[PDB]
């Protein structure tokens, strides 16, 4: 909300949640979400990133 | 290869001098296209008796027929027509083609020069000789001897115009498709063609090319592609106000798309609902036809009737007359005819199988009965105009009462949704209610798409926990996005499409019609589209509501003043991508979709 | 048996421990489930060696008597592009329903069948919500003859589950205990999962 | 020439404004890529990053040094 020109920050990325209970404020205001991948090569976090953290980009889904 | 095809008219030196534009290397082969006049004939000799020696390219004559002096204009156009015909079959590629004008009327080095640039030349040159010849040695070479002292002594000039590729679309014009009509007399080809079909077909070429780079620069701004190929009048006229009453035959044509239906408010009332009766399998089962009066006005009432009304307008049929399997098999069938009568392309229907359930007829008997139906009457249809049904399975909260109902319908959703692959498809789940996650991450976790169907209700609240909370990818009856800038720029941004039924947005809410200027009360349609959201227009009820998608098509120009008619192509794009539909059927809808209408009363 | 004959799996090399079936000390559960790694999904997605599999069944039961059994199979194990999980269901219920049918009403052992929601290692809760709402669906299909009459819950995230819905169409659930002595797990499924029968709760 | 001859499957060119290019190059796109021979291709390409740690761009040699300098 600060800045609405020039350089902006436009989202937050998650680096190894599953977990969404603090995150309800950040889509609240507008803030896209992208969800980093970790070195587990697991597919139910990728659920939970989607459907659970809402998340608009994924990365290093392998 | 190379090939010279080259015209005579009175000078028959014209061929032998441009048979030596490359040189030593002169043409494999060379043809003449010229008239029937009797003038000709000695020429004709003259030019046999060069080929009869030098006999190194190949030889033939070609004249036309009806064609001989220049004294009409008909005349010319046939002669265009021979020219283009006999340039097709005897120069079936332009690479290997070297065309000669020196030769022939003034028209007819026209006609030369404008079929090179139509179908293309390899090289077009035009052929002098030094009038150093003849008796006074003041005369071109006009004989045999003189043609080869000319081609002896270095006396033709040879200017050539460089390369011309020509059209790529009438480079790929056989000569099989335009045959030329040929008789053979002695060792020439006397040529004569049946139809015009060649010079109208480049015409409606040319033309169509010309839109196309007229409407090359705003090519991204167009919602189908092939608008590009609209003259420009008719670009204009699709940027205009739409007309509720003069735009309702192009409206009628619009190859249209339903997301938004329920089978059950079909035939509610009228001579459709006296059709389902009859169709009923047992007519003792069937419940009396209660007596239930439309409001004055309708389908526009006077005053909006709420929710609840409008619900209730419809208990002649659904869970109560559905329960026939004859009645349900005459639904089906009615409602895929109504959608044919619409010219709807893609629609998917929603449906409560759990509701038409019985003691013998469980929900998946019922549903599959609907889909078996829906795809019988699919596959009765030709396919150019054959309307794709898929499924959609609503699982409505009621007030406090049978919750198993839910549990059944999510359960068919997800058992449907891996049963059928092709055809008719169950492709996703309607909430009409929590307006409950947990009841549906099973739904999220086999793929099935979800759709909030709001109701009875302004807040807020229940459209962020559907779009964050149930991950709906669509929102049905969204009418106060506006009231939250966040709430909108999210919708725009996660391009979540919401679905707009105007006629019963009107009957159950309200809303001015046909203002001048757009208040703080009028229909959010063009507030969502200026905001960058995907808005589509759909029917709701097509027996409750009286109205059609046309119907409804029409009305926003009366509920949103100043709405255009790219703006309703852009909500048919926008419900075209916000279907549920897989990569056949999406390609099979845009496919569909890039056939819009003509206007007709573009004239103003 | 099989109908694609063509696609049968080669027939892996399996040792049974020895002293089999009384093995001179316990070999844990993980290689128990190997040993039959010769049948089922390997197997059973061919339309033929599932008639088999139901047929040499019935016949098991016959010989040794029962009168009543429930089955628990795993339909979505053996769905194919081609076969959806309720094709291989419709097809396991008529495999057993005209089976007992061709019995005389005096030696004939009633089948039901139970869908075996099983936890899997991956956090793959697709198979757990097909396999539930399967028995949803053909809760309500089948009255008559063989039936599908629970779940069996063979494993926090059932908790997360919302199992509720198998309860409120009249299906009985079965928890089978896990390997370790987790009591917390059995009072759980008692009262979170309301479960009818316990297995394995040594 | 070029835009008309490229008109037809137009919606399966990125950007729109591709169809002006000559059909060779079309032709050209159409073919796999080759590292060795495509770098400048690449390096004059408008491109766009989305994943860039800035924690991570000067962890050693020269950029290191003139960062700590
Ligand atoms: N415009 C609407 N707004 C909200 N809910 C609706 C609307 N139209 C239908 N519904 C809900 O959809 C449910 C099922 O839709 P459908 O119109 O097919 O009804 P049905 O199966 O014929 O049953 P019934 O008419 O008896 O409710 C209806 O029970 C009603 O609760
Ligand atoms: N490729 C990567 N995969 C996963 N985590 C990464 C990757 N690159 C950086 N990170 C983590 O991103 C976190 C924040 O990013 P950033 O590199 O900007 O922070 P930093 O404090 O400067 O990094 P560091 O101290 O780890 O070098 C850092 O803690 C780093 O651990
Ligand atoms: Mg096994
Ligand atoms: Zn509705």
């Amino acid at each position: 909300e600060h800045w609405k020109n020039g350089c902006r920050v436009v989202g937050v990325d998650l680096a190894g949640f599953m977990f969404a209970t603090d995150f309800e404020p950040v889509h609240r205001v507008g803030l896209a979400v992208t969800v980093h991948a970790g070195e587990n090569d697991d597919v139910e976090g990728i659920w939970q990133a989607v459907f659970k953290l809402s998340a608009r980009r994924l990365g290093h889904a392998l | 290869m190379r090939i010279l095809l080259c015209s005579v008219g009175t000078s028959w030196a014209v061929v032998p001098e441009a048979m030596q534009l490359l040189g030593s290397q002169g043409f494999d082969e060379v043809h003449v296209l010229t008239t029937a006049s009797s003038k000709i004939s000695p020429g004709v000799e003259q030019l046999l008796r060069y080929f009869e020696m030098h006999p190194g390219p190949r030889f033939s004559i070609s004249r036309v027929q009806d064609f001989e002096d220049l004294r009409s204009e008909q005349d010319h156009m046939l002669f265009e027509e021979v020219l283009w015909r006999w340039l097709l079959q005897r120069a079936p590629q332009a690479a290997h083609r070297y065309i000669c004008l020196a030769g022939g009327y003034k028209t007819i080095s026209a006609a030369m020069q404008r079929a090179a640039a139509l179908f293309g030349a390899c090289e077009v040159f035009h052929v002098l000789c030094e009038p150093r010849f003849g008796p006074q040695g003041n005369r071109e070479a006009s004989t045999l001897e003189e043609v080869e002292q000319a081609i002896a002594t270095n006396a033709l000039r040879f200017v050539r115009l460089g390369p011309e590729p020509g059209w790529p679309q009438l480079r790929l014009l056989s000569a099989p498709s335009f045959p030329l009509e040929s008789t053979l007399q002695g060792p020439v080809h006397w040529v004569r063609a049946s139809d015009m079909r060649l010079r109208q077909h480049v015409e409606g070429v040319l033309e169509r090319s010309r839109h196309i780079l007229a409407a090359w620069e705003g090519i991204s701004e167009l919602p189908i592609p092939a608008l590009a190929a609209w003259p420009p009048s008719h670009l204009r006229w699709l940027h205009e106000p739409l007309d509720p009453v003069q735009d309702k035959a192009w409206v009628q044509a619009l190859p249209k798309v339903e997301l938004h239906c329920h089978l059950g408010g079909f035939a509610t009332h009228g001579e459709l609902l006296h059709k389902v009766r009859q169709e009923a399998a047992n007519p003792e089962s069937l419940p009396p036809v209660r007596a239930i009066p439309l409001p004055p006005g309708w389908p526009i009432p006077e005053e909006p009737i709420g929710l609840e009304r409008y619900m209730r307008l419809g208990d002649n049929n659904g869970s109560a007359l559905l329960k026939d399997p004859g009645c349900l098999r005459a639904q089906c069938r009615l409602l895929y005819e109504a959608l044919l009568a619409d010219h709807v392309a893609y629609a998917e229907i929603r449906c409560s199988p759990a509701n038409y359930a019985s003691a013998s007829r469980s929900p998946w008997v019922v549903l599959q009965e609907i889909r078996n139906h829906f795809q019988q009457a699919m596959e009765e249809t030709p396919e150019d105009r054959r309307c794709h049904v898929n499924l959609l399975l609503t699982a409505t909260r009621e007030e406090g009462g049978d919750r198993s109902r839910i549990a059944r319908h999510l359960a068919l959703a997800i058992t449907a949704a891996e049963h059928w692959k092709n055809g008719c498809r169950v492709v996703g789940v309607d909430l009409a209610g929590f307006e409950f996650a947990t009841d549906f991450e099973p739904v999220h976790r086999v793929g099935l798409a979800v759709t909030v169907h709001a109701g009875e209700n302004d807040d807020v609240e229940g459209i962020w926990q559907a779009v964050f909370k149930l991950s709906a990818r669509r929102l049905g009856h969204a009418l106060h996005l506006s009231r939250s800038p966040d709430l909108l720029r999210v919708v725009a941004e996660r391009g979540i499409a919401v679905e707009l039924c105007p006629y019963a947005n009107l009957q159950i809410k309200g809303f001015p019609l046909d203002e001048e200027q757009e208040g703080s009360e009028t229909y959010p349609l063009r507030g969502y589209l200026a905001a960058g959201v995907a808005v589509t227009l759909n029917t709701d009820n097509l027996g409750i509501s009286q109205a059609s998608l046309t119907d409804n098509l029409l009305l926003t120009a009366r509920l949103c003043p100043g709405i255009t008619r790219l703006e309703v192509l852009k909500t048919q794009v926008f419900a075209a991508q916000a279907a549920f539909a897989n990569q056949a059927e999406r390609k099979a809808l845009w496919a569909r979709l890039a056939q819009v209408p003509v206007p007709t009363d573009t004239e103003q | 048996e099989a109908a694609n004959p063509e696609s049968l799996p080669p027939v892996r090399a399996i040792p049974l421990p020895p002293g089999w079936p009384i093995p001179e000390e316990p070999i844990g559960l993980e290689r128990y489930m190997r040993l039959g790694d010769n049948n089922g999904s390997a197997l059973l997605k061919d339309p033929g060696c599932l008639r088999a599999q139901c047929r040499l069944l019935y016949e098991a039961l016959l010989a040794d008597h029962v009168a009543y059994a429930e089955i628990r199979c795993s339909p979505a194990n053996y769905a194919s592009a081609s076969r959806s999980p309720w094709v291989v269901l419709q097809e396991i219920r008529n495999h057993f329903q005209q089976a007992m049918e061709e019995t005389p009403e005096d030696r004939r052992c009633h089948v039901n069948l139970l869908l075996t929601a099983t936890r899997e290692e991956g956090g793959d809760r697709s198979r757990i919500a097909r396999h539930l709402a399967l028995a949803i669906t053909a809760a309500e299909h089948w009255k008559n003859g063989c039936r599908v009459v629970g779940v069996d819950l063979a494993g926090a995230a059932m908790f997360a589950t919302d199992f509720e819905p198998v309860h409120r169409v009249g299906l009985a659930v079965t928890v089978h205990a896990g390997e370790n002595d987790d009591v917390e797990g059995i009072w759980q499924a008692v009262f979170k999962l309301s479960a009818r029968r316990l297995g394995h709760a040594l």
